[PDB]
């Protein structure tokens, strides 16, 4: 509940990335200009975060309250408070690997002194 | 001596006469756009001035841009003589219909071919010009508005001087501060280079440049023959030759570019001959000139630097370094040689609203012209016509945007006539084209000798803008330069003159001033041999009296307007003196005024320049009048109609009246006011009330500042105020729909509703409570109604709809917004500050009964009682000494003269010898009654009507405690002093907050009064808490009552039932850190073991 | 959008230096995005601005 006896601060890894998304974004469109909704898989798909209302499946076939923890098989989306928007996360999948840019421009370096 | 017609009569201590008029109050902020414009009666001023060439801004402005032309030669436009036309609608349908002000100029250009020689000439429009009202103000969308003037340096030169800590050698060092244009340092040092610093460059030797513009080495010689250190610095130069010269001088100005004598040769004249690129103003020309003493006999035209003034620049530079007192140059008269100072009213001048505007102008028009004759260069040249040339979009955007965003742009405070004259009087010192706050120096927040008669010293704003912000002196006018004057008397040998002149900060400083209240005989003779004067720079001392030149006008010549009306000001302090100047401009206009009894004799004409009092313009005969408009009939037979707006808000949320004072079938002279708007009472300025005040300390309760006020305040509307508020709502289109006003609301109890009429808004008079409905809306369908804040009620006065179908001008994007005006009349009560004119804050500590309050040995209860451990600190002994004055020209009073006039009674004026009750007495500043007057008047005050005098010789009386009923063992001190009210009312400041409306982005309760919101908790009280060893309750106070959701909603349910509060939670901020740690692949674990 | 590019140009096929190339220009969209300014000329699209990167917060 609020037991912290420490914290301690890991470096992640891609698989630990995949671990804590629910979600794989894949275009940078917003949200629409026109009827001002996220757009399929877009940058605020409510199939990766969540619901923009509250207990509102996306084509209304859940948006009963009684209706919690259950994923619409319609739309693929699912049935919680707004503020579950605000506690999930999305993740890019990388075609090519990358670095670090806190490690190879920090001073010291350390993959410099490492390598 | 009254100047206006039928101002009240209330004779004064005067001894000395005042040989001219207060000035036009607000002449000084008319007579630049007078100027600006262009019009008959400003030239004709001018004339009489005896400037010899009359020209306005407009047409200076858009003639020093003509003639245009192409860089080919084959096409040139010209356009002058601008000219303006009458208005557009009346100033009370601009202000109320939300329009602007102004008036349409037309410009006759001509559209001239070079290669064929053909002529097109017509009108153009150029847009509008927002015009200046007789008030000296600027309605803009319906708002006031009032333009600061500003402080800058005068372009010219300035001979700096440093000694070096080491060399302890004199380093003179000159440099000049053109408009625009290159930077010249001429700086003699211990190595002896004397060189130049051009756009912040190396020091290079003058030789070289001197040499570069061809100067022969001979007339180096001979014209610096004199000079030693220089002659040695020409001996020491190696590179010589013209060619050699110009081009060094090219490559240290340009490097890397190809190196050619015509290049330099053209950059010479490019860089301090083309008057576009290197320009000067005629001032600063003008100013070089008196500098230098050349070219003085001719008016300067040309407005650029020129080569004769380098060289006596230097030839100066030179001889001071030398040591000498005064330097002459061929074709210049004698002139001293001395070092310039920064902080010196001969250097600084004053750019009024017009050189900010023509500046403005300027900018649009150059970035039309620009257009323009690139349009003309590349349009085609057979059918171009001016009309298709012109773009106007340029210059009214400029001018719209500066009367917008520009800092010179302030909405003009309206509290009372008082605060708006001095508003309109400031003189501010920052803001654009001026110093910062951090790299201002503290030195210049600090007085100059040369101070006295152009910025008053006392008046100043008390937070960190302290000596950045002045005022005009009461007779102080700007010369058509922008260098302040002052009046003066020349005394030819040892008689004063009646004819007076106005004499800048130069010359003021080349002569000797005398001193206003130095005894001067009738005959015009001095009966003192000697007589104090100012001198050079913070010198006084005696003189004979034959060799004095100059005398003052009044003892008033060096106090701003507020300050001019604070009773014995030559008693109070400089800080308690200036408090009280900042104090007298945050009254409250109440509801019933009442004239000061003791006031300096700059009343009446500091409202009737205030413009907030009308006034009959020719002398004729009222016919009727009535409470809403008067018709008074002239002398030639032509009927006249004012019309007087009644309860108009404020501009700062305050009342506004007018109530005529004028009787049906008088003949009123023209000059004599007619009506009496805020804060006035029969012509004259009135911001607060007459207050029998005692002084002793009463049971704690005026313990440390505070105030006790008797009931009887309350009781009779003496101190009551009115205060009307403001509001509105509109009704914008969206892409989901339009939203319209509309009495029906979705789900709301026809009780609610029970005010909005059927076209959906409150009629008019009925009363609103907090959080009641005010105006009915509906969002495409929603409920987002308007309602009154939180803290507000009063009656609806009236109710404002613009409507898109009437044709009515609106926003983009807008079809319906209607403003609601709700007033509420207050009441003096605890929490309220009050404060006299000698700067003495408090706070109404007690609002006893009026049968508790102490009372006089006649039953007279006393109204307010003061503490008086803090007189004798804050040394502000003047209102003791205006508060024995009030009293005694308040009970009347008769001294004897049968056995003749007493020796202190001899200088009092003949007719002030006998008075009647409630008599009106006015002291003018630095002269008034002396402390032998009072103790003379207070001996010889009028009887109460029971036969028997209350207050003894020395002013203080037996009174009779109201709690105890018994006397007090010793006499106290009582009397009249006049009481203003500020603007902190308790209303305003109280207000509570236990839940409500929480912060949608930030999960954070809202903030401020009107939107309900809980108070900040800064860090020192986190400090506070850790320091007594206190835990939970700082626990609570960041988890349970600020950010945790579930911990809020749990606590509220529990204490709503009897359980006991559920331990707080996770807050919501530590959460989001680690959510957006997370982000940055730093796998943050939380290792609950 | 360039990791799109870089899978959409991977499938169509290229020679090694357009590829590399593209590699480079995600690398720096990378690094800019976990900070803005750390190294090289900052992103400004607004008023020459500098965006306020991931790590400015
Ligand atoms: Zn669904």
């Amino acid at each position: 509940v609020n037991f912290f006896d420490e914290l301690r601060i890991g470096l992640a890894t891609a698989e630990d990335i995949r671990q804590w998304s629910y979600g794989e974004v894949k275009k940078p469109e917003t949200i629409n200009y026109r009827t001002l909704k996220p757009e399929k898989d877009g940058l605020f798909c409510e199939k990766i975060f969540g619901p923009t209302r509250d207990w509102e499946c996306y084509c209304g076939k859940y948006k009963r309250v009684r209706f919690k923890g259950i994923i619409c098989e319609r739309c693929g989306v699912e049935v919680t408070r707004a503020k579950v928007r605000r506690e999930r996360m999305g993740h890019i999948e990388l075609a090519a690997p990358v670095t670090h840019i806190w490690y190879f421009k920090g001073v010291p370096s350390r993959l410099g002194y490492l390598l | 001596n009254n100047s206006v017609p039928g101002a009240p009569n209330r004779v004064s201590f005067a001894k000395l006469r005042e040989p001219l008029e207060v000035p036009g109050l607000l002449d000084v902020q008319t007579d630049s756009f007078e100027w600006l414009i262009g019009s008959p009666r400003w030239r004709e001023s001018a004339a009489e001035r005896g400037d010899v060439n009359p020209v306005g801004g407009l047409e200076e402005v858009l003639y020093e841009l003509s003639p245009i032309e192409d860089f080919s030669g084959s096409m040139s436009l010209s356009f002058s003589d601008p000219r303006f036309d009458d208005v557009k609608a009346p100033v009370d349908e601009c202000k109320d219909k939300d329009m602007t002000y102004a008036a349409p100029l037309f410009v006759t250009a001509e559209f001239i071919n070079n290669n064929t020689g053909e002529i097109k000439s017509q009108t153009v429009f150029m847009g509008d010009f927002p015009m200046m009202t007789e008030k000296g103000t600027f309605i803009i969308n319906g708002t006031e508005r009032v333009v600061v003037s500003q402080l800058v340096r005068s372009p010219g030169v300035y001979f700096d001087e440093t000694i070096d800590k080491s060399t302890d050698k004199t380093l003179h060092s000159v440099k000049v501060i053109p408009s625009r244009g290159a930077w010249l340092e001429f700086d003699v040092d211990k190595r002896d280079t004397v060189g130049v610093r051009i756009d912040r460059k190396r020091r290079q030797p003058v030789t070289v440049l001197l040499k570069a513009l061809g100067w022969t080495s001979e007339q180096i010689v001979e014209r610096f023959g004199f000079s030693e250190i220089m002659r040695s610095t020409l001996e020491k130069d190696n590179t010589v030759g013209t060619d050699e010269a110009l081009l060094d001088i090219y490559r240290k100005l340009r490097p890397g570019e190809p190196p050619t004598k015509e290049s330099a040769q053209t950059l010479l004249e490019n860089l301090f001959f083309k008057e576009k690129r290197y320009d000067l103003a005629r001032v600063g020309r003008y100013k070089v000139n008196k500098k230098l003493g050349l070219h003085v006999g001719e008016p300067i035209t040309s407005s650029t630097l020129t080569e004769e003034d380098v060289v006596a620049t230097i030839e100066y530079l030179v001889r001071l370094h030398e040591g000498q007192t005064t330097m002459t140059v061929p074709g210049g008269v004698e002139v001293p040689v001395e070092t310039d100072d920064i902080d010196h009213f001969g250097n600084r001048r004053l750019r009024t609203v017009g050189e900010l505007i023509q500046n403005q102008i300027r900018v649009g028009m150059s970035r039309m012209e620009r257009v323009v004759r690139e349009r003309m260069t590349t349009q085609d040249v057979e059918a171009i016509t001016p009309q298709t040339l012109i773009n106007i979009r340029p210059v009214v955007a400029a001018i719209k945007e500066f009367f917008g965003t520009s800092q010179l742009s302030q909405f003009m405070d309206q509290n009372n006539p008082l605060s708006g004259l001095t508003h309109k009087r400031r003189l501010s010192a920052l803001g654009p084209g001026g110093l910062s706050r951090e790299r201002a120096g503290l030195e210049v927040r600090d007085v100059h000798p040369s101070h006295y008669g152009r910025m008053c010293p006392i008046e100043t704003p008390e937070g960190p803008n302290i000596g950045l912000i002045g005022s005009l002196s009461v007779y102080a006018r700007v010369n058509p330069f922008g260098f302040i004057e002052t009046p003066y008397r020349k005394v030819v040998d040892g008689v004063v003159s009646d004819e007076i002149v106005y004499l800048t900060a130069d010359e003021e400083d080349r002569h000797v001033v005398a001193q206003a209240n130095s005894p001067i005989d009738a005959d015009g003779r001095f009966v003192e041999p000697r007589v104090l004067v100012r001198r050079k720079a913070g010198e006084v001392e005696y003189v004979p009296s034959s060799e004095v030149d100059y005398m003052d006008v009044s003892p008033r010549q060096m106090v701003s307007v507020a300050t001019a009306m604070i009773p014995f000001l030559e008693h109070d302090d400089a800080n308690r003196a200036l408090m009280g100047a900042n104090m007298q401009r945050q009254a409250v206009p109440l509801v019933r005024s009442e004239a000061p009894l003791v006031g300096t004799g700059m009343e009446l004409r500091a409202a009737i320049d205030a413009g907030d009092v009308v006034v009959a313009e020719e002398s004729g005969v009222i016919e009727e009048v009535s409470a809403d408009y008067i018709t008074v009939m002239h002398d030639n037979g032509t009927r006249r109609t004012y019309r007087m707006r009644k309860f108009a808000r404020s501009n700062h949320g305050t009342c506004a009246n007018q109530c005529p004072i004028v009787d049906a079938g008088d003949r009123v002279e023209a000059g004599q006011v007619i009506a009496d708007g805020p804060c006035t009472d029969d012509g004259e300025m009135a911001l607060g009330k007459n207050l029998l005040v005692a002084i002793m300390p009463w049971e704690g309760h005026n313990y440390e500042d505070a105030i006790i006020l008797s009931n009887r305040l309350v009781e009779e509307d003496v101190l009551t105020s009115i205060h009307i508020e403001e509001h509105e709502i509109d009704a914008r289109d969206t892409k989901l729909g339009a939203e319209e006003i509309t009495r029906d609301i979705p789900n709301i109890s026809d009780e609610v509703l029970a005010d909005l009429d059927e076209r959906g808004i409150v009629r008019i008079g009925a009363e609103v409570r907090d959080g009641d409905i005010l105006v009915g809306k509906v969002t495409p369908v929603r409920d987002t109604s308007l309602k009154v804040p939180h803290g507000e009620s009063g009656k609806v006065i009236g109710i404002r709809v613009f409507s898109r179908e009437d044709e009515d001008e609106l926003p983009a994007g807008v079809n319906e917004l209607v403003r609601v005006y709700v007033a509420q009349k207050r009441k003096i009560s605890d929490g309220d500050k009050l404060a006299g004119r000698h700067g003495n804050k408090g706070v109404i500590g007690k609002i006893l009964p009026v049968e508790d309050m102490p009372f006089l040995a006649d039953g007279t209860p006393v109204d307010i009682i003061l503490n008086t451990h803090g007189v004798p600190r804050r040394m502000n002994i003047g209102q003791i000494l205006e508060t024995h004055l009030g009293w005694c020209a308040h009970s009347g009073w008769k001294v004897d003269a049968a056995k003749g006039v007493p020796d202190w009674a001899a200088r009092l004026p003949d007719e002030l010898l006998e008075a009647q009750p409630n008599a009106i007495v006015s002291t003018p500043v630095f002269d008034g009654a002396q402390e032998a007057e009072l103790q003379g008047l207070l001996s010889c005050t009028l009887p109460n009507r029971d036969g028997d005098v209350l207050v003894d010789a020395d002013g203080k009386a037996m009174l009779f405690d109201g709690r105890s009923g018994e006397p007090f063992p010793y006499p106290v001190t009582v009397g009249y002093m006049y009481i203003m009210k500020l603007h902190h009312l308790v209303d305003d400041k109280i207000h509570a907050r236990s839940t409500g409306p929480y912060s949608m982005i930030t999960q954070q309760p809202l903030g401020g009064k009107a939107q309900f919101g809980g108070q900040r908790f800064g860090e020192m009280e986190c400090w506070a808490m850790q320091a007594y060893g206190a835990a939970y309750t700082l626990q609570e106070l960041l988890t349970i009552k600020s950010d945790d959701t579930v911990g809020r909603v749990k606590v509220y349910e529990a204490i709503v039932k009897g359980e006991n509060i559920p331990e707080p939670g996770i807050p919501e901020s530590f959460k989001v850190l680690l959510k957006e740690l997370q982000s940055l692949c730093l796998n943050v674990e939380v290792l609950s073991s | 959008n360039r990791n799109n590019r870089l899978k959409r140009l991977i499938d169509l096929g290229a020679p090694e230096i357009i590829v590399n190339n593209e590699k480079r220009m995600l690398q720096e969209s990378v690094d800019a995005l976990f900070d803005n300014g750390r190294r090289g000329r900052p992103v400004t699209g607004p008023g020459n601005r500098p965006l306020k990167s991931l790590s400015d917060l």
